[PDB]
């Protein structure tokens, strides 16, 4: 019922300080293929899941999506207290326990859980994030698909702090509803690593983030500290 | 879904007048959007994000509102603004539009120019007979046409069509067609189209006798 | 130029599926969501659904869940909408429109594709001249009777005569349309110069030119 993305107002967030901790199992996650969709970068995965949290049961990882802007100043989708990061990784998970496929999960408000990891541009070359920029040479055209070149552990792309905000919203392209898990703490990357994304053909792709929507009266943002 | 109610459904005003149309929502909308559709054309963006004018939209247009109540105002109407205006919300899916406010123009009262036409020879050869009456360039649009045959009123077989208000002179035109068979047509001599309009107190009568 | 080009008028047999198309040019097709909007003669605008061209992910208005199927042909930069098992309720103008990737507005619209769902027969019109009954000004006419489906086009003197013209919207009776057009000229113009109404009904491949002769 809430269109994504949003500005998260920390002063309005509801503290849920009795939740089970969030359990991330990316040890068995393996990247299958990488896509240039013409609009964004998609990395598909097999294996790996997340458990609650607020989660009624576990949700399997299916894919990763990357967003940026034309400046290292302004590129993420979600904001926190009107602060926009350089970029945003979205990790899509689906309710395989309840529904037979992703396609059936995408039609329900308890089918998709998306994890948001922010990208902060600094003077720090991320060796783990690099494993992704290297793939970019294979997928410059649109829409192209290539096998993910070599060894990569998603676990390395996790933030150093896993406190998070959560709310019921939608996919970034609005195609379906989804619950968001959003870490305020970003991972750090260099300008040289992000700029590579802007050299992908879109038919020229300088920016692909979406502006935020007003929070609806009945939309709650919960914080797990 | 969010239901948008637009009032008034239909309205008119003179050029230079101020016009306000409202869009009420069944629940709160973050931003209202406004589309202008001229007759025979696709909708076209006029206002976005409640109060921002689309590129090239004249400064006489303005949008306003918040929550469940929004409005569009034309400050100094112009004839070219004749259109149906739709509000639209982008707060929840499905996206929804109001049913529109149809806006038309006022001008000075104008009497119709009335012409009558006997069936053509070519139609008679096919066994049908249509009698056509054009009532052109009148205002207001409210008009009554009565067909008479040999003095008697005829209601059956009458079809009417009104043009869209003229975008240059703000008048309306109407076509009235009486369709009989060739057999019925030849059974009578006097055919009359009688126009009743507020311009004259007496009806405007056009008539012909079948065999001159 | 950034432009959205829609397929021509469709007459569709009830229950027979129909695909209509929307060819995009002048911009990056994958980057903007394409939407479909339905407009019935007296029913405002209805949002059918949208599709994200980059991955063909679509969202449909539940009102059209079993009716409309949204696809894209990325190679040909063309969005498609299919209507399954059409009924008379599916007769309408269908617009494709692009929403801006950043701003939530529809910044490009097609001319709209008219879809008529009916088992009424394709029928050619008869075109009849309307000459005046046997000062300063004269109104002539052309009557275009008994055709199906819409549209017909009507010009006067191959379009050379355009002011003083009133072409009346068609009226539908008993599966057939009838339309008329009046033209007003100075009495010194007609009949010393010919006036000819030109009529096309593409569905019946009809083309006719009727000179208005004095009675
Ligand atoms: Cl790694």
């Amino acid at each position: 019922q809430q269109l994504s993305p949003i500005n998260i107002e920390t002063k309005k967030a509801i503290s849920n300080a009795r939740l089970k901790p969030l359990d991330i199992h990316y040890n068995e996650s393996k990247p299958t293929t990488i896509q240039n969709t013409g609009k964004l970068v998609r990395i598909n995965f097999k294996g790996g899941y997340i458990s609650g949290g607020f989660l009624p049961n576990e949700y399997v990882l299916s894919s990763l999506h990357i967003y940026w802007g034309k400046e290292d100043d302004y590129g993420s989708n979600h904001l926190i207290d009107v602060y926009k990061y350089s970029g945003e990784i979205n990790l899509v998970h689906w309710n395989k326990k309840k529904y037979s496929s992703y396609e059936e999960a995408k039609k329900h408000d308890d089918g998709l859980i998306i994890i948001s990891i922010f990208l902060q541009v600094l003077d720090h070359k991320n060796v783990y994030f690099q494993k992704i920029v290297n793939q970019l040479d294979s997928i410059r055209s649109a829409n192209t698909s290539a096998p993910f070149d070599s060894v990569f552990y998603l676990d390395n792309l996790l933030p150093s702090k896993l406190d998070y905000f959560t709310y019921l919203g939608t996919t970034i392209n609005h195609s379906a509803d989804a619950v968001w898990i959003i870490f305020p703490t970003p991972i750090n990357i260099h300008s040289d690593q992000l700029s590579k994304f802007r050299t992908l053909l879109s038919l020229y792709i300088t920016e692909n983030y979406r502006n935020p929507y007003k929070l609806n009266d009945d939309t709650e943002v919960y914080y797990s500290g | 879904q969010i239901v948008l109610t637009q009032s008034p459904a239909i309205m008119s005003a003179f050029p230079g007048e101020s016009v306000t149309m409202t869009c009420s929502a069944s629940s709160s909308v973050s931003y209202m959007y406004w589309y202008q559709q001229k007759p025979g054309s696709s909708p076209r963006l006029l206002i976005y994000d409640t109060s921002n004018l689309a590129s090239g939209v004249p400064v006489r247009f303005s949008g306003s509102g918040s929550g469940t109540s929004y409005s569009l105002t034309i400050n100094r109407l112009e004839a070219e603004d004749g259109a149906t205006y739709y509000c639209q919300q982008w707060t929840s899916y499905p996206l929804t539009f109001g049913a529109g406010t149809k806006l038309e123009l006022k001008r000075a009262d104008a009497a119709p120019t009335v012409s009558i036409f006997p069936p053509s020879s070519e139609q008679l050869t096919s066994g049908g007979a249509s009698v056509v009456c054009f009532l052109n360039n009148f205002y207001p649009k409210d008009i009554n046409v009565k067909w008479k045959i040999d003095g008697s009123e005829r209601q059956n077989g009458v079809l009417n069509s009104w043009t869209d208000q003229d975008s240059k002179d703000s008048t309306y035109s109407m076509s009235s067609t009486l369709t009989l068979t060739k057999d019925e047509y030849e059974r009578h001599n006097s055919y009359t189209c009688e126009a009743t309009h507020k311009t004259s107190t007496s009806p405007i009568v056009k008539s012909f006798n079948r065999n001159e | 130029q950034v432009q959205l080009q829609q397929s021509g008028p469709e007459l569709v047999k009830p229950g027979a599926s129909v695909k209509i198309s929307c060819k995009a040019s002048g911009y990056s097709f994958n980057f903007y969501w394409m939407h479909w909007v339905k407009q019935r003669p007296g029913q405002g605008l209805e949002w059918i659904g949208m599709i994200d061209p980059s991955e063909s992910e679509s969202r449909l208005n539940q009102k059209f869940k079993d009716k409309a199927t949204l696809t894209v042909d990325r190679s040909s930069s063309t969005a498609h909408m299919q209507l399954s098992s059409p009924t008379s309720e599916d007769s309408a103008v269908y617009y494709c429109t692009r929403s801006n990737y950043r701003y939530d507005y529809f910044d490009v619209w097609g001319a709209g594709t008219t879809v008529t769902v009916s088992s009424a027969k394709t029928t050619a019109p008869s075109v009849y001249p309307l000459a005046p009954v046997c000062g300063s000004s004269v109104t002539l006419g052309c009557l275009v009777k008994g055709y199906f489906p819409e549209p017909v086009t009507l010009t006067w003197n191959s379009g050379s005569l355009s002011s003083g013209v009133h072409t009346f919207p068609a009226v539908l009776q008993s599966d057939l349309y009838t339309l008329s057009s009046s033209v007003t000229v100075t009495s010194s113009t007609w009949p010393s110069q010919s006036i000819t109404c030109n009529v096309a009904h593409p569905a019946s491949s009809t083309k006719v030119d009727k000179k208005i002769e004095p009675r």
